[PDB]
């Protein structure tokens, strides 16, 4: 449930 | 009535 | 030509945008299963239809264009034919013992671990699978097998995916 | 402790087998959301619930044991508060322009491309997402992130999977 | 009762 970049 | 067409296509 | 005929039929099913939305698909479908009591089912849910659409929406327009609808429908009618073949006891549903045969018939060769998960995800409390679950399950299975292939050079047997691709593949399904 | 109480509560929700099935989850979630009409929803469909259960069913028992349910409920609890936080016009739904913020508030950071597909798959004609779609989407998004991370390790950020595993991860979800 | 407990977990 966290992060993209 | 486009349904009956589809309704007939499958046994 | 059937495609021309189906094209004229499709037009009556799509409307303004010339594509079939999840809501439109659901209604077309439920109006059809209704005309077939021998096919046990509590109708295609809106979420199930959204899932089928997404999975079929190769060009990501959000709805089903003619080709996508034609593909989907050709699969449903044929899988529907298989459905009736395997509902031996005319229960309106497919037995768990008959399910592996129904699948093989559809052309799917999965088993052991795989199959058990399928049953688990789409079967009823007794292992029996009804129409909407049967159809939706195959639509997805077909979509996934196909989605896998389209990501393979020469089928090294494995696909490498990053986070964006993974979320795209799994969230839009 | 507060936990021992939830354990006690889970027992009431689990029933005899001590696990929450898709059907139980549906009735439970619908009994809760109905008591909060400020959360606009057509209700959690059986299909959406089988999918939520399957995606949370790490130990593939077909239902949700204590720990899975607790994880799920803690997430719903938290996301439910975020849902209220971002339903700024009090329409009962999460507007499309408020959605990126809500997802971010849930610790999710995607991009225009993901949100577009998310909207496409989970919002209504107006770009609005009601409560069950919002919750089901995040349950899935959270599960898919964990799936990736777990399949990775500590770096790469680009997993590889064969057909057996791909169908597992996609069909049982 | 079980539902009461869960519902109260919902904000507002
Ligand atoms: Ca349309
Ligand atoms: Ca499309
Ligand atoms: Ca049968
Ligand atoms: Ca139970
Ligand atoms: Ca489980
Ligand atoms: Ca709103």
């Amino acid at each position: 449930a966290k992060a993209i970049a | 009535d486009a349904i009956d067409a589809l309704s007939s296509d499958f046994t | 030509e059937e495609v021309r005929q189906f094209r004229r039929l499709f037009a009556q099913l799509a409307g303004d945008d010339m594509e079939v939305s999840a809501t439109e698909l659901m209604n077309i479908l439920n109006k059809v299963v209704t005309r077939h009591p021998d096919l046990k089912t509590d109708g295609f849910g809106i979420d199930t239809c959204r899932s089928m659409v997404a999975v079929m929406d190769s060009d990501t327009t959000g709805k089903l264009g003619f080709e996508e609808f034609k593909y989907l429908w050709n699969n449903i009618k044929k899988w529907q034919a298989i459905y009736k073949q395997f509902d031996v006891d005319r229960s309106g549903t497919i037995g768990s013992s008959e399910l592996p045969g129904a699948f093989e018939a559809a052309g799917f060769h999965l088993n052991e671990h795989l199959y058990s998960m399928i049953i688990r995800r789409y079967s009823d409390e007794g292992g029996n699978m009804d129409f909407d679950n049967f159809i939706s399950c195959l639509v997805r299975l077909d979509a996934m097998f196909r989605a896998f292939k389209s990501l393979d050079k020469d089928g090294t047997g494995q696909i490498q995916v990053n986070i964006q691709e993974w979320l795209q593949l799994t969230m839009y399904s």
